[PDB]
């Protein structure tokens, strides 16, 4: 499953995950990509805040549904 | 805990025909979490427009405040209606 | 041509008059972050100006000229399925997968026209207050549409109807969805005279 | 080194889409006495059919090309300043002292498209009606803006929202007294998700 | 009969000034007919903006329930007050087909 | 006097009718003109069903208004 | 009467504060002449933005029903308003042809 | 059935009937349906609209067709544009079959049942109430469901300019004053009818 | 006298063209406007809502200069302003000269209306349209158009309400002295003493 | 005095009256070169019917004024 | 009246008549000289159909005046 | 009768059918011409579908009326 | 400096006058031009009465200025 | 006085939670300064959305009403808010000339 | 510090004001600079009659921001 | 790479830089043709002030760009 992770710079990030996939293990991926660490990592997806512990299908992403990405110290 | 709070309410909104015994005016004391403010315009709703027309704005206006399930639970169970409460729980606890 | 941008704008020619009649552009335009700000704020004004079909059109005219970041229409569909217009979502989807069986569309086409005959019954007798709180168990309404039918009526229980059956028309499934909720009510008359058995 | 008009017009130029963002046009009109009638209602307008942010392009544009009695760029100022958009009248400033740090000009854009993001979440998890006494406490929003959002709020709380969010962000140092106002109030839930702690 | 019924509510709208006599909290409990979401409402009304005021929303309220008139009526001469009763059947049963 | 029958087909049907008729004596001929039977109709005026055994001057039906007839199911 | 019915609504236009007394709530059951509609949407806005501000709609809702005026005295006399009554009569019953 | 080709007997009614349908054509909704049409020029005829208003946005919809090649079967998707768009009144004008205009005592009539309108109008936009005629208006089907939107969104700037608005949009539908008339006797208005009458 | 009366009316639109619009509403009259295509009282209708009132009534008297019309079109449009709220411009269209008002009254009002331009904010502050419209009509300074379009203009906020008051008063007749009185008879005392000053 | 009266298909037609005149005496002049019966017009003078029985000057026409004759339906 | 007529093909006719001539002496005169039965024609001015019975002054048809004749 | 259909990728098909054939019909003389399968296309007329049932005289799609046809596809 | 004033009949009248002068040095001055009797002038600038006392400076009357001449009949 | 009255409805805003304990119903008898209409159309509001949410709507229409910081003084003080009364006194006339 | 005073008419007054100056004084300063008396004056400040009492500090009077002079009778 | 900070003299200025440079570098070769201290000066992108920090690609400055200088 293909999914869009935009910055706010405007960049967009695609990345390959499963909808069982954690919002952790997905904030790694971002954070193997280009460096952003996890705690730095905060993802909106639909103007809705992701929750750490869950997984995408809770949220209902599907594929190339896109996230926002915005970074708080 | 944003989303097991945040479930919770859609399923007070879908199953609301089962909360229809709760009683606004009885219920209110039990929920601190509702600030000042809102228990003056829940308490006037009630007033103005009967029980049952204003518990769907008690629970739409409990569900914005931090920690509500925890505490509308204990406050459902705390006006002596228990069947319900349980259920809330076992909604809530069962999605963390 | 095959490429999803092109082909979700040849899919809008199709289905037009169809998608302006389904899409309330009041909520979605809070989910479309890819329109400039200065847009959304023109259509928000062309809804009081001129109507809400004359704000969809504007939108979608808007959507289509413009290149947006790719994967956009998958976001636009995101925000009218849960912004209480599931229905415009169902023909929105370039993949096309979810599209209504012509029977649903014929079927719940003439049941439109049956409202708009029997909308004076209706508003005569069902109250929105009696019915609200039933109509959002069965999830036809969402919270941006109970408050705004709420709020609507506030200037008469007259003009709430007006907006609780302005709104359910949108919702999939509704007339099906529609008479549970009346049948779940005591309004077990109306449903008598939508259906007539 | 030069005359006022002269630097001001390029303050215009400078920071036209700036200003584009932070001036609510409607109330600002009223303290524009150099403006002829007949381009006071055509602003007026251009607010009611294409949006606030049309009308400042309007109004931007009509100020800069025609010339005005010595002094209006004062009237213009001062009008910014008391109308309830200071922001504005921090860039707008011939005297050019007040001028946000790039720094701040950078944070508060990160922040306006971070709500821009979270929007959604703001109009269904706010409430209006508890959220716009604790604004004017926090002098966030002028008796104007109370009046107009508690208007838009009429036709349902959600609505209520966008009118707020338009209207905070124009407001000096929003965020960081968005979030007092958030919190003072009972939505500290909010808060928790619009900064992500 | 939901045209017969109908046409009796318009019948008390007119001649309203002779149903002031009866107290909506002493007739509530004779009217099955209204739903438990509706008497709250009223009884809220009753207690708020005095009777008066309410019995055009008991009779507003009631004239949506199906097959009012034959409750209203048994209700109405429930209380004792059966000279105005009579006279809303003899609008009624005067209208039948 | 003349009355119409908009069917949702929008096949306008004109009936002459006396005002003293009943309502299944509209129903009787608006077969014989057209063809479903009563028991398929339901006429529809100014958004109200009408009764089966009411006179059309009951409901204040004029001359040229328009009933509209749906289809039972 | 379309015009002498017209011109007493000018009339009270003209002469509004004297009107300031009528109560709607209280007066809305005693008018026939306002549809089921209208009696929902006046008492919709005194609930909503207090009484005089309603009056201007009650009276602008009045001036279209026909035959109007003739109610409205039989119901601010009914409101114990006697001495408005027979002031808005006099313009009434004066002015006809 | 018919004597010549389809696309020159199509660009003949619409030089003939061009200054009888640009009264019956609601160009805003039309456009809809004409997907034939680039959508450069629509946006042009859309401006339009909001520019100069509907009849002369119509001339200029009438005028783009009218000069100018355009794909094959677009005469019935015009004119199927209009039908389904509420207005089959300007559809009789546009059927290169011509058993389906109105007879000429028919269009004569409601060119004084127009102007008797215009003559009218302000006693209706006075005495008339949109908030009570337009839902009774919807149920005699003379406002289709797209008319209602922009009469409730000129209903926001007062009543009187969504009278100002209905009385424009109802004079545009087929047999309109007989079923105006009806519209007018089953609410409260049954004043209006009297002096739009004489009876 | 001495003339036609087409030409006697077209030449006091050409004089009075600066001082009239900012004295007709063109929103009502052209409803009592017959001679108008109905394809230029459309034009007029957009342009009243694209851009403003102040610049349909310059297109008004534009398309009503050029252009021939049957005649008795002059009297139409005189009897239009006069019944449709705007009794002020009818003063001046009147090809009778006999009720334009004196100049000491039109230089008087001038001044009133550009004073109450720099009162605006004021007003617009301190004036609460809710409990002045009943009292304008009685004063009738307000007409039920206008009384609609304004109720209908707060909807959107007080303020656009009273901005929208502030653009209907000022053409009536002798406006100043009555707004004065109605803000008088209304609580609005306050701003009689910040408006006449004194 | 001098006043006008437009047909409702647009000859209009000058007319000799005086303003305290019944509107019957105006309407009554139009037969005499014209012919459509007192009955069947219907005076339509700035949107408002004018009622017979009343004179001109009652609703206040000045000379030159034009009035909408239109036939009684 | 001298008016000028055009049908579908484009070639325009020319006929001497008068606005006292009803629309029947427009229409038979054009069988004299086209052929085309009085039932088949029908003639628009300006978009308004011409009711047979009528006269051309009825519908201000005056001199160099284009009717237009749809057939069928 | 003849009728026009509006594929995505602009090309209009000309069909020769008559008002009685059904949906399946036209729908089949489309994979006759192109080779789509029936149940891939969903023709569209005017803003509205086609069930696969109806004749097109019930849709009333005279001669000379254009269709659109859109492909589920993934 | 000079004035233009336009007049009913269009025949413009051109002056030669200076600021300070008064209207009724204007008002007059067209009598032994044009024998309209200062009176009978009421003579209008950019749609504003001019009153008769104060001068053309006043209403900052400029250069080869357009005044509009209206007569009482 | 036209400005010290401004200035103290701005205190009144800025410092806004201090006054959460002013209960309009109990407070608009003691406010000759507000018209009729206006206790009219805060009652409506304070039975329709409570009373906080009243309370800023009370201020609002206080402070166009002539006078109404010496009439908001005495009712405020007058309803026992004494340690609140005296606050807005101390800036009245603490900034009168 | 300078202030424009810009009557009604339209000419511009330019001000050597101090800005701990009071009203009366600012008035005053009307007074020699142009000659209305003291108590004809009504200066109006983005829209607010300005208090005889106050200064222009006290109302926010900055560099070369304007006055509109309003007479009385 | 060709940026031109407009001045509010009106005369426009050619600066050749590449994204890699910063604002202490574009200041500097505003210090350098001009005469302006850097501290003295306030570059403005599309009223977007440029962090002192930055880069010019941090900004998405493109060929051609025209920036805005303020003084003071």
């Amino acid at each position: 499953m293909q999914i869009f992770v935009k910055t706010l710079t405007g960049k967009t990030i695609t990345l390959e995950v499963e909808p069982s996939d954690t919002i952790e293990n997905v904030k790694a991926k971002i954070q193997d990509k280009e460096g952003i660490p996890p705690d730095q990592q905060r993802l909106i997806f639909a103007g809705k805040q992701l929750e750490d512990g869950r997984t995408l299908s809770d949220y209902n992403i599907q594929k190339e549904s896109t996230l926002h990405l915005v970074l708080r110290l | 805990m944003p989303f097991a709070e945040d479930k919770t309410y859609k399923y007070i909104c879908r199953n609301f025909s089962n909360f229809c015994n709760v009683k606004v005016v009885k219920i209110l004391p039990y929920l601190p979490c509702l600030t000042a403010r809102d228990q003056d315009r829940l308490r006037a709703t009630c007033t103005l427009s009967g029980n049952r027309d204003t518990l769907w704005h008690l629970f739409n206006t409990l569900q914005r405040r931090p920690g509500w399930v925890e505490y509308f639970i204990a406050a459902l169970r705390g006006c002596k209606l228990v069947d319900l409460a349980d259920e809330v729980a076992s909604v809530y606890q069962s999605y963390q | 041509g095959y490429s999803t941008d092109e082909n979700f704008r040849y899919l809008i020619s199709c289905f037009r008059a169809r998608v302006k009649m389904y899409i309330q552009v009041e909520p979605v335009l809070d989910y479309l972050t890819f329109l400039p700000a200065e847009v959304k704020e023109q259509i928000q004004r062309t809804v009081a100006t001129s109507g809400n079909m004359q704000a969809v059109e504007l939108l979608l005219s808007t959507l289509e000229k413009g290149v947006w970041h790719l994967g956009w229409t998958r976001e636009f569909v995101e925000a009218l399925r849960r912004t209480g217009s599931p229905l415009a979502a169902r023909y929105m989807n370039p993949e096309l997968t979810d599209l209504p069986s012509p029977s649903f569309e014929n079927a719940h086409d003439e049941y439109l026209q049956l409202l708009n005959l029997l909308q004076p019954t209706l508003v005569d007798k069902l109250l929105v207050r009696d019915v609200l709180d039933k109509c959002m168990e069965e999830e036809l309404l969402t919270i941006e549409d109970r408050n705004r039918i709420a709020a609507a009526e506030n200037n008469g229980n007259e003009s709430g109807v007006r907006e609780l059956l302005k709104r359910i028309v949108q919702k999939e499934n509704w007339f099906s969805a529609f008479l549970n909720v009346l049948r779940q009510t005591g309004n077990n008359e109306l449903v008598q005279e939508l259906t007539g058995s």
